[PDB]
């Protein structure tokens, strides 16, 4: 660690890296300075942005260094969440350019908001 | 036995040898056949290998013709070697200081294609040297070795490391030929790949694939499944073929005029063209097995390739990447993983031939040069080979690789196997391996892979150890040099009688089994958990169904010198490689006594070796002379062997031949027929047994320091007779003749006794230093430069060798005659010199005494040799403890008494082994011999004495009587017999002393040296030793008036030899001269006081 963080030109074997849409295509351009392994963990969302330069979309960030390899996953359900809720976030989400993709909650068995 | 005259020796072994002991100089032998392509040779080939046998010379040759010229007209071509009986033999050559040689002739055809003639002539190529029946050659008269040479394989060897600032792993990649440059690859600390074209400027490794022909769709389906590759594509600047082909040329050749055509020539005019680059056979071998190629093909192709220079990036990808596994888009899957260094399978043996064959390849290329630069300036049609050939060159190359190398070496002659194990060694030193940037402490140690290949323990004690080391004894060399070893095919458990010659390669896929493993009916083992090696030399217990091969016998791993060491076992590695090394350096005695105990390897190893002469027919013998023996034959043809009689060997000693024949004695072939130096009817006797006391001694013998009888004195037992020669040369001056003549300058008349009329002493006569030897006259009119007796030499004039210019046999430049006086010394051992036994115990002699004061047996009988107990214990050597009990129950003899049956220690005994005779002789091979059982038991037996009295009991001890007061020591102390071997480590030849004399007129000290007659170092820390003492007079004294102060030590001579106060530098001296400098650059300098 001490060896690394004193170091800029240094290559990594693994790059985590989590709330991804917050990161700059120079930020990423600088992270794939570090790892030529191309070895990465991405962890985000793209309806939770809070910077605006961001990414808005992977394949932007990603095809121009790793075009067509890059995999993706998206997870499908949701449980940890009511679904009162996220009903209530998908309609306030419901508005500047939605586009809305909710993930279908269950399992919500208390009082309402 | 297996030998005609062979002396009996009973041997306590257990397992019998399925393969006798290979010939033991058949490593020097089999090489220089090939290299000449003899027809044993020739025939040895075509039953197991190829049905076009080529030798070493044809290659060359091959690899030469034809040479063509620029224009493609005209062509020559060699073919056809060919060898005529030799000028001399081996003793002419030695008597005439000649060069053993045969004649080699050549056909030579010269085509033109223009008119479609031919010009073939049998050309002259020079006398080439020949390798004598022993294993050596013969040059200006000496004996010489051509050592082995331990070498990396060409191939390609993968390297991982550490970086030593970022302690990263990395990897690498390595491609080395027989011939040409060097092909690198890494991947960086940085996960860059990239690649070292010729070890130069390390540019990445797209712009080869490209330079070679690769667009990146291809780049990119070969690789891909990587990604720090394509991270390397994306960075190259010089994309585009041609761009690629200009960076290589120019990183190559930097800023000169390139070219396109140019440049496609170089990038394949230094790899893929097979006269600029090429990987014999081996390496062609390795590359495809390691990567994947070309599996079961006609390797003829010996060449680098495109697919090969890819396979092996992608093996290094893949092994940056932790993937095991690959396989070539084609060939067949394959390990991934690191190659080891030390290993065998990729270190191989550069035999003489090789070396020999390399060094014409030079010779001959450089009389190539001469034939086209003499092929094209001389009218064509009128050019015939012997105007294009001049063999000036090719000899040179010959007389420079015997004359003046590393591998070729003054043959190291002590003793038979002093130069049987020069012959049969591996030196890791030369040019070709590790010289001076590589002898670390990682390739000086032992690698599993040294089992039954090289010997672990032999290995010289000075600077050479892990460089240096032996050859086994059942080990031979494969034709791509890598060394072979045998083992036994075990098929189901049970132990075939068939042989397989493997190396480590192979090795290391199998279980290598134990030879000592028990066998009970026809092979199959006893056990259940056999024991055995494994990859790593990993020993392990195993079941015995797990295993694939076995070892023929025990004492496979060590070499002759090692398999010459009883009990073994029970001695410990440092003291070992101790006795080794000093049987080595053992010198000859008058009169030579062969071990009672002793091995079953000191026969052959003095037939294998050639000191003594063997029968070459059967056949009776009809005359026995000391110097002559001739033999008839049964076909009818006489024979007829002269022998050496007190001839100098390259070290000294003595070389006297004797014969153990009787006129009418029906010998067979093979029989011997005269011993040697160091040999009694056949079989090696380095040493004499002696009567031994382990015991302590009134402090005489303190510190690994040993007493001896004047009986080993007054009956001359351990004396040696040494030889020493001296030359002088009547050479050219300008200013007359240089003359030998006995006229001398004016001197006593006295010392001109024992000349004889041309000045040269008189045979016979004896010297001491300063008596001269021959007289010398160099003109001026006239001075004295004679030769004479050096300091602290002496003995009595053997012959003379002189060498004339009005025979104009053959001189230096600018000499007219040379002589060689030999004188010859008997040397007793004496009061420090050393002494030791095959165990690791030596030790000096302090204390030499009459028999009188000699700690007696009570029959009478003095011991010859006192050694201490301390020494045993802490040294870790008891197989010298074993030796005085065996020697004990074979000077006395033995007879079990089975009448009540065999006893349960005998269980195991071979019969013939139940009783034996006094002054019997046995045999206790290194890892099968005397165990302690068959020995415990064994010394109860011990046939009494003349009286009936039994003088030593079952535990080896008798009882003694101190010869100086007359009572016999109150405890029993351990008696026997040991065999002990005299050193060349004499004091005769250590023992310096000066007061005055020469200087080195260069830093003005004293010379260092003892034939220099110099003086001692006194050093640094010396100096510190003697400041702690508080002790200045001293020190300025040692460091003026001894070794610097030119005008002090001339008058402190004056002022001794006077009597009077040895003076005192008044101010310091080596001050003056820096005063001076320091004045003279203006710094104003006052002496104070």
């Amino acid at each position: 660690s001490e060896r690394a963080a004193a170091d800029r030109e240094w290559t990594y074997g693994h790059v985590v890296v989590d709330e991804a849409q917050e990161l700059s295509e120079m930020d990423w351009r600088l992270l794939m300075r570090r790892c030529p392994r191309r070895s990465f963990t991405i962890v985000g969302d793209l309806a939770q942005r809070r910077s605006p330069a961001g990414a808005r979309s992977w394949g932007a960030m990603l095809d121009s260094y790793v075009p067509g390899r890059w995999v993706y996953k998206s997870l499908s359900v949701n449980y940890r969440t009511p679904a009162e809720i996220m009903a209530v976030a998908a309609a306030v989400l419901a508005e500047f350019a939605p586009d809305a993709t909710p993930p279908d909650s269950v399992r919500a068995c208390g009082v309402a908001p | 036995n297996s030998v005609p005259g062979a002396p009996n020796r009973v041997s306590f072994a257990k397992l019998r040898e399925p393969l006798e002991v290979p010939g033991l100089l058949d490593v020097q032998t089999d090489s220089f056949e090939w290299l000449v392509g003899s027809d044993r040779w020739r025939q040895a080939a075509i039953d197991r290998g190829e049905e076009n046998p080529v030798g070493g010379l044809e290659e060359v040759l091959a690899e030469l013709s034809p040479i063509e010229d620029f224009s493609g007209s005209m062509s020559l071509s060699f073919s056809d070697p060919r060898f005529d009986e030799v000028k001399a033999s081996v003793d002419e050559c030695k008597d005439k200081d000649m060069t053993y040689a045969a004649p080699l002739f050549v056909t030579a055809e010269f085509i033109n294609n223009n008119t479609g003639e031919i010009k073939s002539q049998t050309v002259f190529m020079g006398d080439f040297p020949m390798m004598t029946e022993k294993g050596t050659f013969i040059i200006n008269g000496t004996e010489r070795v051509v050592v082995s040479q331990l070498v990396r394989s060409p191939g390609v060897y993968f390297d991982e490391t550490i970086d030593k600032s970022t302690e990263k792993t990395l990897h690498s990649v390595k491609v080395i030929p027989g011939r040409g440059a060097w092909l690198e690859f890494d991947v960086d600390k940085r996960d860059t790949v990239g690649v070292r074209i010729d070890r130069k400027r390390r540019q990445p490794v797209t712009v080869l694939l490209k330079a070679l022909g690769w667009t990146n769709e291809q780049i990119v389906e070969r690789f891909g499944f990587s990604e720090i590759m394509m991270g390397t594509l994306e960075k190259d600047t010089t994309s585009g073929t041609d761009e690629a082909l200009l960076d290589i040329y120019r990183k190559l050749r930097p800023g000169e005029p390139p070219t396109k055509e140019s440049a496609q020539t170089l990038l394949e005019n230094l790899f893929f063209k097979e006269k600029r680059y090429d990987l014999a056979r081996v390496g062609r071998y390795k590359v495809n097995k390691k990567l994947g190629l070309n599996a079961g093909k006609p390797i003829t192709s010996s060449t680098l390739t495109e697919e090969d220079v890819v396979a092996t990036i992608e093996y290094l990808v893949r092994l940056h990447e932790g993937q095991t596994s690959m396989t070539v888009p084609g060939g067949v899957e394959v390990p991934v993983e690191v190659d080891d260094i030390d290993h065998f399978g990729n270190r191989r043996l550069r035999t003489v031939g090789e070396l020999i064959q390399n060094q014409i390849r030079v010779g001959l290329s450089r009389m190539e040069r001469v034939v086209r630069e003499r092929m094209t300036t001389q009218d064509v049609e009128a050019i015939t080979p012997q105007t294009l050939i001049n063999i000036r060159p090719v000899v040179a190359a010959i007389k420079e690789f015997f004359g003046t190398s590393q591998l070729s070496q003054f043959m190291d002659q002590n003793n038979p196997l002093s130069g049987l194990t020069h012959k049969r060694r591996l030196s890791a030193l030369g040019p070709g391996g590790l010289s001076r940037e590589r002898a670390g402490l990682e390739v000086r140690d032992v690698h599993p892979s040294h089992y039954g290949r090289m010997c672990p323990i032999e290995t010289p004690e000075g600077p050479n150890i892990g460089l240096i080391g032996s050859l086994s004894v059942y080990a031979r060399v494969n034709p791509f040099g890598f060394i072979e070893t045998p083992y036994r095919k075990v098929e189901n458990g049970v132990v075939t009688d068939q042989i397989d010659y493997l190396t480590a390669d192979e090795e290391d896929r199998h279980v290598v089994a134990q030879a000592n493993s028990p066998t009970d009916e026809n092979g199959r083992f006893t056990e259940d958990r056999v024991m055995v090696r494994k990859k790593g030399g990993e020993v392990e217990f195993v079941s015995a169904d797990q295993v694939d091969y076995m070892d023929v016998s025990p004492r496979q791993m060590v070499s002759v010198a090692t398999a010459m060491i009883p009990f073994l076992e029970h001695d410990d590695a440092n003291r070992a490689l101790m006795g080794a090394n000093m049987q080595r350096q053992a010198v000859p005695l008058v009169r030579s006594e062969a071990p009672l105990v002793g091995t079953g390897m000191e026969l052959r190893a003095a037939i294998d070796a050639g000191d003594v002469v063997v029968a070459d027919k059967t056949g009776v013998i009809e005359e026995v002379s000391a110097d002559y023996i001739t033999v008839m034959a049964d076909d009818g043809t006489r024979q007829s062997y002269r022998l050496r009689k007190f001839a100098r060997s390259n070290h000294g000693t003595c070389a006297n031949q004797r014969p153990i024949v009787d006129a009418g004695q029906r010998v067979e072939a093979g029989q011997v027929i005269a011993d040697g130096p160091c040999t009694q009817n056949g079989e090696m006797a380095l040493g004499k047994n002696l009567l031994v006391a382990i015991m302590p001694w009134e402090g005489h013998n303190y510190e690994d320091a040993i007493i001896l009888s004047n009986r080993l004195v007054e009956e001359d037992v351990l004396t040696s007779i040494h030889i020493e020669e001296h030359e002088i040369d009547a050479r050219d001056t300008k200013l007359g003749a240089e003359e030998i003549t006995r006229d001398i300058p004016n001197v006593s008349d006295e010392v001109l006794a024992d000349l004889d009329e041309r000045g040269i002493v008189r045979i016979g006569a004896e010297v001491r230093d300063g008596d001269i030897l021959v007289g010398k006259v160099t003109p001026k009119e006239v001075r004295d430069t004679s030769l004479k007796v050096p300091h602290g030499e002496s003995g009595k004039v053997i012959g003379i060798r002189v060498f004339s210019r009005e025979d104009d046999d053959e001189l230096p430049a600018g000499v007219n005659e040379l002589v060689r006086v030999y004188v010859a010394q008997k040397r007793k051992i004496s009061d420090g010199d050393k002494l030791a036994g095959r165990h690791g115990n030596k030790g000096v002699i302090g204390k030499i005494l009459p028999v009188e004061d000699m700690p007696f047996l009570p029959d009478g009988t003095p011991v010859d040799i006192i050694l201490n107990t301390h020494g045993v214990p802490r040294r870790m050597n008891i197989g010298q403890i074993l030796e005085t009990h065996l020697g004990w129950v074979a000077k006395a003899g033995w007879n079990i008494d089975v009448a009540a049956g065999v006893p349960d220690w005998a269980s195991k005994l071979p019969e013939e082994l139940y009783s034996a005779p006094a002054d019997s002789t046995v045999a206790t091979p290194v890892f099968d011999g005397a165990q302690e059982g068959e020995l415990a038991g064994l010394l109860g037996s011990t046939l009494p004495n003349r009286d009936g009295e039994v003088m030593v009991d079952a535990d080896g001890k008798s009882t003694l009587f101190d010869g100086r007061s007359g009572e016999p020591f109150p405890y029993p102390v351990t008696v026997g017999y040991m065999y002990i071997l005299k050193l060349h480590h004499l004091v005769d030849d250590k023992i310096h002393a000066r007061s005055t004399g020469p200087y080195s007129m260069i830093t003005q000290q004293p010379l260092g040296g003892k034939a220099q007659f110099g003086g001692q170092r006194f050093g640094e820390m010396e100096c510190w030793a003697m400041q702690a003492y508080g002790a200045a007079y001293t020190l300025q004294e040692l460091l003026t008036i001894k070794s610097d102060d030119t005008v002090g030590r001339v008058k402190v001579y004056e002022a001794i030899v006077k009597g009077e106060n040895i003076p005192e530098p008044g101010i310091p001296e080596s001050f003056k001269v820096l005063l001076k400098e320091l004045q003279s650059l203006c710094l104003n300098v006052e002496v104070l006081s």
